[PDB]
RNA sequence: GGGUUAGUCGAUCCUAAGAGAUGGGGAAGCUCCGUUUCAAAGGCCUGAUUUUAUGCAGGCCACCAUCGAAAGGGAAUCCGGUUAAGAUUCCGGAACCUGGAUAUGGAUUCUUCACGGUAACGUAACUGAAUGUGGAGACGUCGGCGCGAGCCCUGGGAGGAGUUAUCUUUUCUUCUUAACAGCUUAUCACCCCGGAAUUGGUUUAUCCGGAGAUGGGGUCUUAUGGCUGGAAGAGGCCAGCACCUUUGCUGGCUCCGGUGCGCUUGUGACGGCCCGUGAAAAUCCACAGGAAGGAAUAGUUUUCAUGCCAGGUCGUACU
């Protein structure tokens, strides 16, 4: 499958069947980025209007949860590939770290818990954290700043 | 009638609590033109419309039959 | 009319000429305590009004037919 | 070889009373009455069909959502776009000329 | 004697040529003229109208009854089954329309009434009264040219039937897919970039371009087509058992293609014709306007989704 994020929607295509299989309706006007949960049935999306949307792909096409933990446009959302963590990064110079448990088999929806607000990046010309990425194994997050730095966040 | 692709969306309709009855259906078809395979079709009677879900793989089909609620009526072929 | 009870789940009544579908739906529900799915009507050639009255899947047409008399 | 009737009691070829011949699941031909074709909505000035508006019968617009019937520009539902352009240009210059008078 | 079952097919509703009460006026009179006319021809908003103390005050709006189409206009239903005789009306399943209550989900809001795209415009949503403006309803005929459907023609394979004196890998037949829903698709048209004589593009038909062509990249209508759902469970073609029975019961196969000044029909963009230029109204929608109404401790959106209830009267047999 290929996930395609426009400013307003996320469309999921099956490259084998060559057809659209799902259209997500995040309810934002200015989506900025998506990431896909490593077990493949959930998605997060950032928006310039300060929101992060969690979509449970099988549950409904509208957001399962709307996260409002930023004072400014959110530029990146990123899942850890192995640990039950994800992050959002915004123009307020802040990164927010979350826990998420997903229940693959049983009739329970995801458990999302905010964990930590990471501060340190300097806001430059209304820009803050421009990108972020998790370490593939460790609970370590790397961030890219408008302040000319990249940074490593650790336990 | 209304097809659904997504698996999460089907489990919401079973818990919607207008749906009195469902029905399962099994069809023999041939993939590409190489060999036969055993398709399934999980249909569910909504009040307005008939929602349905086409699963091609036989392994995923058998777990889906268990994943239905017991309180819902289910009807084979 | 025996045939329409088992296959159709349909009661067949004779009705007053001045009655309509709404009154037949109300009067069947009042007397026998049964939910009606739909009523159809036709005026007979002899001049009475026949009324085919299908019931819902919950309430059986067979059971009410024993209680009324004609069966 | 197989031939086909009017379903309805009108036996004449009126604008309303048209037919398509259709093959059924029963495996026989049958008439199906086609409803009359929707014309496009027009721009009430330049006099041409105008984009992003659905072609429906006039009652059928009541069923359909707002984003079908409208477009997002001011005067969008009822103007050509190029003819909306003109009157914004015109309003601005004539209003500016009124101060010069 | 039996037989005609409808929210979805009609009537009913709208107006056409025309008919015709009322207000009036003629006529000894039966009645005649006239149809929005020399009529006090109703129904909407506000009000401690601030004092007269237990009585209606201040404003707003502007034409006209009704009848007249089972072929004009017009909300919405399809397949399969069934009867001695009925079905778009019964049965089974699958749909839609109108009107009304509200309640959860989503969306929107502390910048209260969404965001994106340079733009054509886009999306599941994304307040709106008076009044005003616009579109649909809404329309000639002929001519060829393009596109679609149904039929016709035709090949392989899986069944069934006939021919066989001799010949014929043979002749005939079955191999189907509804409304409705979701994705996707097209001429015309439109936008952006760019600046054309060494003039170019282009239709069967010679019209188009510095009022911006050719070219490259877009946006839109969804007639129509395609793909899945409906839906193989249906229907069709075969095979075999039970047997006074008014009787069941069980197996298979239902596949993959091709052709065109073909025929019928629907539609598109064009062209010809006139001292002919080829209905109206109901109904629906949009746009301009902003009366006013809504949140930070919970409101606003029932033009997004899902859910609840209801649908009268008469015609329906057959020629």
């Amino acid at each position: 499958q290929l996930f395609v994020c426009s400013q307003r929607y996320v469309r999921i295509y099956d490259l084998s069947q060559q057809i659209l299989v799902k259209k997500l309706l995040p309810g934002a006007r200015w989506l900025s980025k998506i990431d896909i949960h490593p077990r493949g049935d959930n998605l997060i999306a950032s928006s310039f209007d300060k929101r992060v949307l969690w979509h449970d792909l099988d549950l409904a096409s509208t957001p399962y949860k709307t996260l409002r933990y930023h004072e400014k446009a959110v530029r990146s959302v990123n899942f850890h590939k192995k640990l039950p963590l994800f992050s959002s990064a915004a123009d307020d110079g802040t990164i927010h770290v979350f826990h998420a448990t997903v229940y693959d088999d049983m009739m329970k929806n995801p458990m999302i818990v905010p964990l930590k607000k990471l501060t340190g990046h300097k806001v430059i010309n209304s820009l803050g954290v421009l990108d972020a990425i998790w370490h593939p194994r460790e609970a370590w997050l790397f961030s890219a700043g408008a302040d000319n730095t990249a940074r490593l966040w650790t336990t | 009638a209304r097809e659904i692709t997504d698996i999460k969306q089907f489990l919401e309709l079973t818990r919607r609590a207008d749906v009195k009855t469902a029905t399962v259906k099994i069809n023999k078809k041939l993939n590409k033109a190489g060999k036969p395979f055993r398709q399934t079709k999980f249909k569910v009677r909504g009040s307005s419309s008939l929602y349905t879900l086409v699963i091609n793989d036989a392994g995923k089909a058998k777990k889906l039959i268990q994943s239905l609620p017991p309180t819902l009526k289910v009807n084979r072929l | 009319a025996m045939k329409k009870v088992e296959d159709g789940n349909i009661l067949v009544f004779q009705v007053s000429m001045k009655a309509n579908k709404y009154q037949i739906k109300k009067a069947v529900k009042e007397l026998y305590e049964v939910d009606v799915l739909k009523v159809n009507t036709l005026v007979r050639p002899n001049g009475t009004k026949k009324a085919y009255v299908r019931l819902t899947a919950d309430y059986d047409a067979l059971d009410i037919a024993n209680r009324i008399g004609y069966i | 070889a197989q031939r086909v009737t009017f379903r309805r009691r009108n036996p004449y070829n009126t604008r309303s009373n048209k037919i398509k011949v259709v093959k059924t699941p029963g495996g026989i031909l049958r008439a199906q009455h086609v409803k009359k074709l929707a014309t496009r909505p027009k721009c009430g000035d330049c006099g041409s069909a105008l984009q992003g508006i659905s072609t429906l019968r006039p009652r059928q617009y009541a069923t359909v959502s707002k984003t079908h019937k409208t477009v997002s520009r001011a005067y969008g539902g009822s103007r050509c776009a190029n003819c909306v352009k003109e009157r914004i240009i015109r309003a601005f210059l004539i209003e500016e000329q009124k101060i010069v008078k």
